[PDB]
């Protein structure tokens, strides 16, 4: 199919990509510490509610924003899972669970959720706004 | 000199040092500075997830606006 | 298509998952990485030992040494440097990849493998632990000469710790080299014919059978001088001609030695050009007989440490010295061709890797006018030699080292070291040692004897100990950013996903994963030359790399 | 099976992510306990230099022990409070 | 169709092995060299009528175990089993009998301390015998081994490398009898 | 295996030459003899590179080629059974420390600590020799 | 109590002693406290390797498209793609060794010089097989019968 | 201009001295020259040949030139022969 200059499909499926010398993989918009923030947080708020956490950052509106019902069938285990989506060009907020997470504190959570969300997006940050977010959802989820 | 020795040996490695620190750590790195929504956001979709708990029907939603 | 990733890498493991397996473990990769970090462990002690005597060398008058502490401590730092430090980084290079350039999923001994390593760390203690004595440790230079090891003179208690710990590092040692051989010679992948391996693993086997002549006539030797300190046993006796037999001797050993620590480290540099040049290497076969031949005539060559002595046939071991001054002027060219008419980024790894080509000149080029008698009737026993061989020694395994060092962090980790604090660390280096080795070969030229303690104020010589004390100093600091930069990226590093991040590697290595798996691979390409990954990565330059080999 | 091996059943009478067996025995020390038993043991180090003795090397190991100690309790207690370690 | 690296790795361990005597062999003929007349001197004695018998038993040994190392191909596990007992009851009798010699030579006079010759003959041939207390060694803990699990090819491939380091063994002492009690 | 092979034999040739003009050139014009500690050590460094040369090319000559040996072989050709690995064992560490009590002692001069040691040694290395031999539990 | 012998049969300041015990009373304990339970825990991650993949064999595939993999003989049922089911931990010792799981059978039945008659041999295993196999079913069945 | 040349050797006080001297001073020469032909090879190739600002394709693959390693094992030969004579 496609692959990038240095890329080739190997006998097992796996793929063997190439860099330049002087250049990264990963090359992320934000600062190392700012991303180490956030994923401990996601990650200890996970393990307390039992229940996976995501965040997605990109393009889903087309249709009020209804496709983030789609992009939440690609994390792991969906029925039990979390998603939060935003969308800085359309300035659109969304959350949408699995039908797992249902009489758990959830259908409480996601009102202050964007709320907290929304409160620190009236200024410049955004990736501070995911945290809090995760922050205040994971404190109201029951591990059962 | 007692005092040119013990002064020169303590200084020049000081003085040689944050000449050279100044010229080399005082440049951007590879890493991209960071993302303002002042602007069109330009990247590829990104998707993160935990790995916690390790190893279709979807009945909830909610909504906002920034 | 959207693939679910964590925001970071995970930073460490989760409240002890390495005690256990340290001390149970068979893995190769794993080995590796606790023989460097034990031998960089050393440097530090065997360098604080330099610092001292280079503090206390700066002045006409003794300040605050004794004759007795300054002899014990340029002893012990000559024996940790070379014994201690130089000789196991040799090893820790070779099973950290070279299982992964044959294309094996192990070594040939996996269960002997771990006991080199432990055989190594509890002979350094036992070697080290003299200090503790009320008497001291072993004053007598890393040399060892007698009569002055003998139970009359030099009685204490050190010197026997001595001895009894260089023996127990020897037979990790041999273990070690046993393991290298066996891997190369029944391990190998299909299609990976010996003319088909890289260079570093041709070094490794070669290496590793001078390895097996060197060390056991020095083991024997120790036992002989342990059996005189102890019995009372008339070996080394000066009635006996025992004065020029245990320099036989330990001369048979020594020479051999110094030529097991520096074709190892030849290999890293022949692996870093090509990949940094965007060309080949220029000349695979030729270099092969290069290393054979320095290997082969590093035997015959022992007699011209012994000059002074005037007890040895003297043109027989100057012809044969001046002989094996012939294919590292081959290597040379070898290297200045491969990084001929290519585009060239200069990384760290290429800034320390030129950084050798140069020190190492100056280092052979000092080293060859001592093969003359005439030369060496004056220059030997003098700061000359020290500075000769603190050039060609500086070189191999501390240029060399750091070179392969941020070469292989990321398929050892998975991070990336920092650049910018990575270029102040080798230029600090670079300056430091410059400063510091430059003016000794005036100072053995004017008269400065080696191993003197001190000396008397109208003599001259005092404005290039101070130069040399203050290019010492810069030395030793240099090395805070580099261990600064390993604590800091190890677990806050950029993360590297892909599986070359050199772009432009050759080997079979840049062939798997960063890390790579428990056993090494999960697939193996169709191995055709000597470039398998480069193939692998780019299948359309095998007509442009096979048409345009040959130069006419 | 036809293997020997014979699997056990039981029922007798930190999370386990950290501490695997955790609900099976006492598998946790509070903090704060360590910290000031670290501060409470560099004291001690301090206070033995009141003595008899006329030498000064020891003097020296006794500082260099106790500020190693108070170093390691000091970057302990930076990095639990700033939020890096739990 | 592929090389036993279990072989491999023995034989070049061997190598090595040899190279260790070659110290001995320098002190030797350095010693020699010195002898200021007669190289043995007026004390010491040495007698070929004990000598000799222990050098045909150490050479008889070999025939036993290659004896074994042939049963051990077959898969007799008995065969091997036999043949390696007697092996080790022989160098036994090797060991005593240079204990008796070494008893012997003590009480004439011929010490470690009491002259260069004592002390050239004393260390070659008391490193050689401590190579062979290792190979009893060897002896007993393989033979313990084949009766811990089936006979497998394995035991066969420890059996055959046993045997070179034996061979080794009375090839090296050869060398040592033939320079000392005949070239003198 | 024939590259194995030759690459020993010309390192014994390389030595034995030179073993053979040292000899002879110590015995004429040289002060003393054949300076008898250089001349030993050169005729039995030919004989390392002879026994492994021999052991070489007898092996070589019983086998046939392999893929390893083969100028264009496949990578499914290596596909079978390789054989066995220790996949852990605490055991090294045991005998390390047993050979350095031994040395430890030998360095002093204590008798007790060298008996100590050698028995160390003995039991630890029984212990590793042993590992993957023992039998079930009897009961 | 005993470092007037240490100094004078090891080398080493009868002074040097006190210190070194005095500094260590507060010292040693602490380092060892960290590495004991450090050890622990390592030790219990150890066996939830064993409960979730199997024993480790020692022995390397070298599958046709290049791939190495060890062999693992699982402790209990196995799923439909060869994986092992996982198994909970019962506090209870497990192995690591495939020699104590009885890969490997009795030499041969005789005395250690001279073989018996065939028969015999196969008799004897027969019969020792068979008794393991009671064992292990008495075992088995009261085990569970006892949690009905 | 001796003295910046032999590196700080007294001058001799016998015939044998100055004559070891003699052998000594035109010794370094011999050496700074092929010191100075490879630094300026090592230094021509460091700034010359770079990874310029037109990303062209990779450079030519040429990784043999038999001629020119047949005449590069002659030439030191000839030198540490005269070296080695002259030492004698
Ligand atoms: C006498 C001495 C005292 C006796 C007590 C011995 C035990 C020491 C304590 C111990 O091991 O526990 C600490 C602690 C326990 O680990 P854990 O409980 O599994 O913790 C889980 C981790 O969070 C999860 O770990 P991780 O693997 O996820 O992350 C670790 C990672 C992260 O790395 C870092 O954080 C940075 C590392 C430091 C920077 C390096 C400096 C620069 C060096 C240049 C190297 C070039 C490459 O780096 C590594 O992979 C570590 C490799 C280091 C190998 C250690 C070599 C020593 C072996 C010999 C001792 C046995 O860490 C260690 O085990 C390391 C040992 C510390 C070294 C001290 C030296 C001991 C000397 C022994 C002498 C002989 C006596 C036997
Ligand atoms: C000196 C060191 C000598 C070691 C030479 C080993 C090189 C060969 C490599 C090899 O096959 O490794 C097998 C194996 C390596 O383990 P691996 O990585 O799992 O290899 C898998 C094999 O393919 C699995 O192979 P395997 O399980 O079929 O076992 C085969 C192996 C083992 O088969 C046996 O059962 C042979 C007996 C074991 C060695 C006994 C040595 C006892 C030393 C104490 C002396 C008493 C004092 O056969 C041999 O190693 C044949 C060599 C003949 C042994 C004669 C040595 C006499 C010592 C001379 C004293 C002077 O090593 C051993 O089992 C024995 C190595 C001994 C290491 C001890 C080092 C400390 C010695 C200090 C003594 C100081 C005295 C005072
Ligand atoms: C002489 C020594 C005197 C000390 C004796 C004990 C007195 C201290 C007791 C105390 O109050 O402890 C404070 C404090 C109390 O808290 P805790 O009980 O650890 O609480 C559990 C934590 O949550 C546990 O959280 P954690 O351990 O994850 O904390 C994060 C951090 C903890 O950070 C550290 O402990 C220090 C790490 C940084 C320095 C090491 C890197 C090398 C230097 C590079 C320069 C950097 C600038 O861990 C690391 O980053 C360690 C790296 C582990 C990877 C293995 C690589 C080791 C290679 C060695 C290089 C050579 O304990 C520590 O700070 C941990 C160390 C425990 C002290 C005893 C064991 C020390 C290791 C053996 C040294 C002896 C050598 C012989
Ligand atoms: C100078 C200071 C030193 C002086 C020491 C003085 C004291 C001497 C101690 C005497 C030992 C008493 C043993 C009594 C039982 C003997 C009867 C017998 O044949 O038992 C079979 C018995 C097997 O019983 P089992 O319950 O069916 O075990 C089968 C399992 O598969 C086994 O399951 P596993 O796989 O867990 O078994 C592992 C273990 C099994 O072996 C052991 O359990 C050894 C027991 C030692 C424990 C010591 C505590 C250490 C604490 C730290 O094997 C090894 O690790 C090998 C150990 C080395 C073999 C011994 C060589 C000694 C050479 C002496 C020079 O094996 C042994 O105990 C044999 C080793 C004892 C050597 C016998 C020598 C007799 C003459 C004594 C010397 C005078
Ligand atoms: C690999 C080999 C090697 C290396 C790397 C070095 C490195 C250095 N050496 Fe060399 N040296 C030898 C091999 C080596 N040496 C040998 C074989 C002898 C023979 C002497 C004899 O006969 O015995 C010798 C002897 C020798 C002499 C001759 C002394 C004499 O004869 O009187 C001198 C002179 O200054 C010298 C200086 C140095 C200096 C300044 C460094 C600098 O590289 C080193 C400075 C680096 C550091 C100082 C690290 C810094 C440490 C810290 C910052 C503190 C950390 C503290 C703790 C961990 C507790 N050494
Ligand atoms: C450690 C690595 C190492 C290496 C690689 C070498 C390499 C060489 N050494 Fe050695 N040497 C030591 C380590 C090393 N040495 C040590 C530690 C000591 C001191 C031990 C002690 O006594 O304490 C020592 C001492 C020592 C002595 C004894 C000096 C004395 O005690 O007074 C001699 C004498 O012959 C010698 C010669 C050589 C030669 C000719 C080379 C050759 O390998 C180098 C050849 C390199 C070149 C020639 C440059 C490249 C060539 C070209 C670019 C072509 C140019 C062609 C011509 C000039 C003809 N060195
Ligand atoms: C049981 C292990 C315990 C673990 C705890 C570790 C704690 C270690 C603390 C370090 C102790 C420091 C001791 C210092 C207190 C002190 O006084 O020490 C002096 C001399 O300093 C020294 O040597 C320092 C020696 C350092 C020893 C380090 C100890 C580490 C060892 C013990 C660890 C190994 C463990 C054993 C291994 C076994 C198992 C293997 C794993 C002697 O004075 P003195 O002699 O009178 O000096 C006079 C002048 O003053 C005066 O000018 C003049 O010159 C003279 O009058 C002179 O005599
Ligand atoms: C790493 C472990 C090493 C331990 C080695 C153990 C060897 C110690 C044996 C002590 C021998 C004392 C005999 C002696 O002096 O008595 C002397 C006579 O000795 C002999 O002739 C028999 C010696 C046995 C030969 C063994 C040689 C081994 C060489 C080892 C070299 C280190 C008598 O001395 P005298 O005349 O009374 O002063
Ligand atoms: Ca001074
Ligand atoms: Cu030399
Ligand atoms: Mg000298």
């Amino acid at each position: 199919l496609d692959l990038p200059y240095g890329s080739a499909l190997t006998s097992s499926g796996r793929i063997s990509a190439v860099t330049e010398p002087g250049e990264l993989s990963v090359h992320y918009p934000f600062p190392t510490m700012d991303l180490v923030v956030l994923d401990d947080a996601l990650k200890y708020g996970s393990r307390a509610a039992k229940a996976r956490f995501a965040v997605y950052i990109g393009p889903l509106g087309a249709d009020t924003a209804a496709t983030a019902r789609e992009i939440l069938a690609n994390v792991p285990t969906p029925e039990n899972a979390v998603l939060l989506a935003v969308s800085p060009d359309q300035r659109a907020i969304e959350v949408v669970y699995g039908a797992d997470v249902k009489g758990r504190g959830i259908e409480s959570a996601a009102p202050l959720g964007v709320s907290a969300a929304a409160a620190s997006f009236k200024e410049g940050n955004l990736i501070d706004g995911l945290i809090s977010a995760v922050r205040v959802m994971s404190a109201g989820v029951s591990p059962a | 000199s007692t005092a040119l020795t013990h002064g020169l040996i303590g200084g020049v490695p000081l003085v040689l040092f944050a000449v050279l620190a100044l010229i080399f750590l005082t440049r951007k790195g590879p890493h991209p500075d960071t993302y303002k929504m002042s602007d069109p956001w330009t990247h590829a979709p990104i998707l993160w997830a935990a790995e916690e708990p390790r190893e279709v029907v979807i009945g909830g939603g909610a909504s906002g606006k920034w | 298509e959207l693939e679910a990733r964590r925001p970071f890498p995970e930073r460490m493991g989760p409240k002890g998952n390495l005690i256990y397996k340290l001390i149970t473990t068979t893995d190769h990769k794993l080995i590796g990485i606790m023989y460097c970090v034990v031998c960089f462990a050393f440097f530090l002690v065997g360098g604080l030992m330099a610092l001292f005597m280079r503090t206390e060398l700066a002045m006409p008058g003794l300040q605050f040494l004794s004759n007795e502490q300054f002899n014990q401590l340029f002893t012990m730092h000559g024996t940790v440097m070379l014994l201690f430090y130089a000789t196991p980084i040799v090893f820790g290079f070779a099973n950290l990849v070279l299982p992964l350039q044959i294309g094996a999923p192990d070594v040939a001994f996996p269960r002997l493998n771990a006991l080199s390593f432990w055989l190594f760390l509890f002979g350094a203690l036992i070697a080290i632990a003299g200090f503790i004595t009320p008497g001291g440790a072993a004053d007598f230079g890393w040399t060892a000469y007698s009569p002055l090891t003998d139970a009359i003179h030099s009685p204490g208690a050190g010197g026997d710790l001595w001895i009894m710990g260089l023996a127990v590092g020897g037979l990790g040692t041999i273990l070690g080299g046993v393991n290298m051989i066996t891997t190369v010679v029944c391990m190998r992948a299909p299609g990976m014919t010996m003319f088909r391996m890289p260079i570093f693993t041709w070094n490794i086997l070669v290496t590793s059978i001078l390895v097996l002549i060197a060390f056991p006539i020095l083991t024997a030797a120790l036992f002989g001088l342990a059996a005189d300190r102890h019995l009372g046993a008339h070996i080394y006796d000066p009635a006996n001609g025992g004065v020029l037999l245990w320099q036989h001797l330990f001369w048979f050993f020594g020479h051999p030695e110094v030529y097991i620590i520096a074709l190892p480290f030849f290999g890293i540099v022949s692996e870093i050009f090509p990949v940094f040049s965007r060309k080949p290497i220029f000349g695979y076969t030729t270099l092969i007989y290069a290393t054979l031949a320095i290997a082969a005539l590093s035997v015959a060559v022992w007699a011209h440490h012994m000059y002074a002595t005037g007890a040895v046939l003297l043109p027989f071991f100057s012809f044969m010295t001046f002989l094996i001054a012939v294919p590292t002027g081959i290597k040379f060219f070898n290297w200045i061709g491969t990084m001929w008419k290519g585009q060239l980024t200069f990384e760290t790894p290429m800034l320390f890797s030129v950084g050798f080509l140069i020190t190492f000149l100056l280092g052979g080029l000092s080293g060859v006018l001592l093969a003359s008698p005439p030369l060496d009737f004056h220059v030997t026993d003098s700061y000359f030699v020290i500075a000769h061989f603190h050039y060609v020694l500086f070189g191999t395994i501390v240029f060399a080292t750091y070179a392969g060092i941020y070469f292989w962090f990321p398929k050892m980790t998975g991070r990336l070291l920092d650049e910018r604090l990575g270029k102040l660390h080798f230029w600090l280096t670079f300056i430091g040692f410059h400063t510091t080795f430059l003016v000794q070969h005036w100072l053995g030229d004017e008269g400065m004897p080696r191993r003197y303690a001190d000396y008397l104020p109208t003599d001259g010589f005092t404005t290039l100990n101070v130069i040399s004390t203050v290019g010492a100093f810069i030395l030793g600091v240099s090395m805070l950013p580099f261990v600064w930069n390993v604590f800091k990226s190890w677990r806050y590093g950029e993360p590297v996903t892909v599986d070359d991040p050199w772009g432009y590697g050759n080997s079979l290595e840049w062939a798997t994963s960063c890390p790579p798996p428990r056993h090494n691979f999960t697939e193996l390409p169709r191995i055709r030359s000597e470039r398998p990954a480069f193939e692998l990565h780019y299948p359309h330059m095998v007509e442009r790399m096979r048409a345009e080999a040959h130069v006419g | 099976m036809s293997s020997t091996q014979d699997r056990s059943q039981l029922d007798p009478e930190v999370d386990v992510e950290d501490v695997p067996s955790a609900e099976w025995g006492w598998s946790h020390m509070p903090i704060g306990v360590m910290h000031i038993g670290g501060l409470l043991s560099a004291a001690f180090l301090l206070v033995m230099m009141r003595g008899n003795h006329v030498g000064h090397v020891e003097d020296w190991f006794l500082i260099g022990f106790a500020a190693v100690i108070v170093a390691l309790v000091g970057r302990n207690w930076w990095l639990r409070r700033r939020g890096w370690i739990r | 169709n592929r090389p036993n690296m279990v072989s491999v790795g023995t034989i070049v361990w061997l190598s090595s092995e040899l190279m260790f005597f070659a110290g001995l062999f320098a002190m030797y003929f350095t010693a020699r060299a010195q002898a200021g007349g007669a190289w043995p001197p007026e004390p010491t004695e040495l007698n070929l009528a004990l000598a000799v018998p222990v050098t045909l038993v150490l050479i008889a040994s070999s025939f036993t175990c290659q004896m074994g190392v042939f049963a051990a191909e077959r898969g007799d596990v008995f065969g091997l089993r036999r043949w390696y007992v007697i092996t080790f009851l022989m160098g036994l009798f090797f060991v005593l009998g240079q204990g008796y010699e070494y008893i012997h030579l003590v009480e004439h006079g011929t010490t470690i301390p009491g002259s260069a010759y004592g002390s050239v003959f004393y260390l070659a041939t008391g490193f050689h015998g401590l190579h062979v207390i290792g190979g009893l060694v060897a002896f007993v803990l393989l033979l313990a081994r084949t009766k811990m699990s089936k006979f497998t090819p394995a035991q066969a491939t420890a059996a055959i490398v046993v045997s070179y380091y034996w061979h080794f063994v009375d090839i090296v002492w050869i060398a040592l009898f033939a320079t000392i009690y005949f070239v003198r | 295996m024939h590259i194995e092979a030759r690459l020993f034999e010309i390192l014994t040739a390389f030595f034995a030459l030179a073993a053979v003009v040292y000899a002879v050139l110590t015995a004429m014009f040289a002060t003393g003899g054949v300076e008898w500690a250089g001349t030993t050590a050169l005729v039995l460094t030919t004989g390392l590179t002879l026994i492994t040369g021999t052991f070489f090319r007898f092996v070589a000559r019983r086998l046939d080629t392999r893929p390893e040996d083969y100028e264009d072989a496949e990578i499914s050709d290596g596909a079978g059974e390789l054989g066995f690995f220790a996949p852990h064992s605490w055991w090294p560490i045991l005998i390390s420390l047993s050979f350095s009590t031994a040395a430890v002692g030998a360095a002093l001069w204590l008798p007790w600590l060298i008996a100590a040691g050698v028995a160390f040694v003995i039991t630890s290395v029984c212990g590793l020799v042993f590992e993957y031999y023992w039998g079930p539990e009897k009961h | 109590c005993m470092n007037d012998i240490i100094a004078l049969k090891f080398h080493i300041s009868l002074n040097a002693t006190t210190w070194i015990g005095r500094i260590g009373m507060v010292v040693l304990p602490a380092i060892v406290y960290f590495v004991a339970y450090r050890w622990a825990i390592s030790l219990q991650r150890s066996d939830r390797e064993v409960l979730e993949h199997g024993v480790e064999t020692g022995i390397i595939k070298r599958l046709p498209h290049g791939a190495y993999v060890e062999l693992h003989q699982p402790l209990g049922p196995v799923d439909e793609h060869g994986h092992p089911i996982p198994l909970e931990y019962a506090g209870a010792p497990l192995p690591k060794r495939m020699n104590k799981l009885g890969s490997g059978g009795a030499p041969g039945t005789g005395s250690f010089l001279f073989p018996d008659p065939a028969v015999e041999h196969e008799a004897l295993t027969e019969a020792a097989h068979a008794s393991e196999h009671k064992s292990l079913t008495a075992l088995k069945e009261h085990q569970d019968r006892i949690h009905g | 201009w001796s003295d910046a040349l032999a590196l700080g050797w007294p001058t001799g006080i016998t015939p044998e001295a100055k004559l070891n001297r003699e052998l000594w001073i035109g010794s370094v020469i011999a050496s700074f020259a092929v010191g100075a032909i490879v630094w300026g090879l090592i230094f021509w190739t460091s700034a010359f040949h770079r990874k310029k600002a037109t990303d062209t394709e990779l450079p030519r693959q040429f990784g043999y030139n038999m001629p020119l390693e047949l005449t590069l094992t002659v030439i030191p030969f000839l030198i540490i022969s005269v070296l080695f004579y002259f030492t004698v």
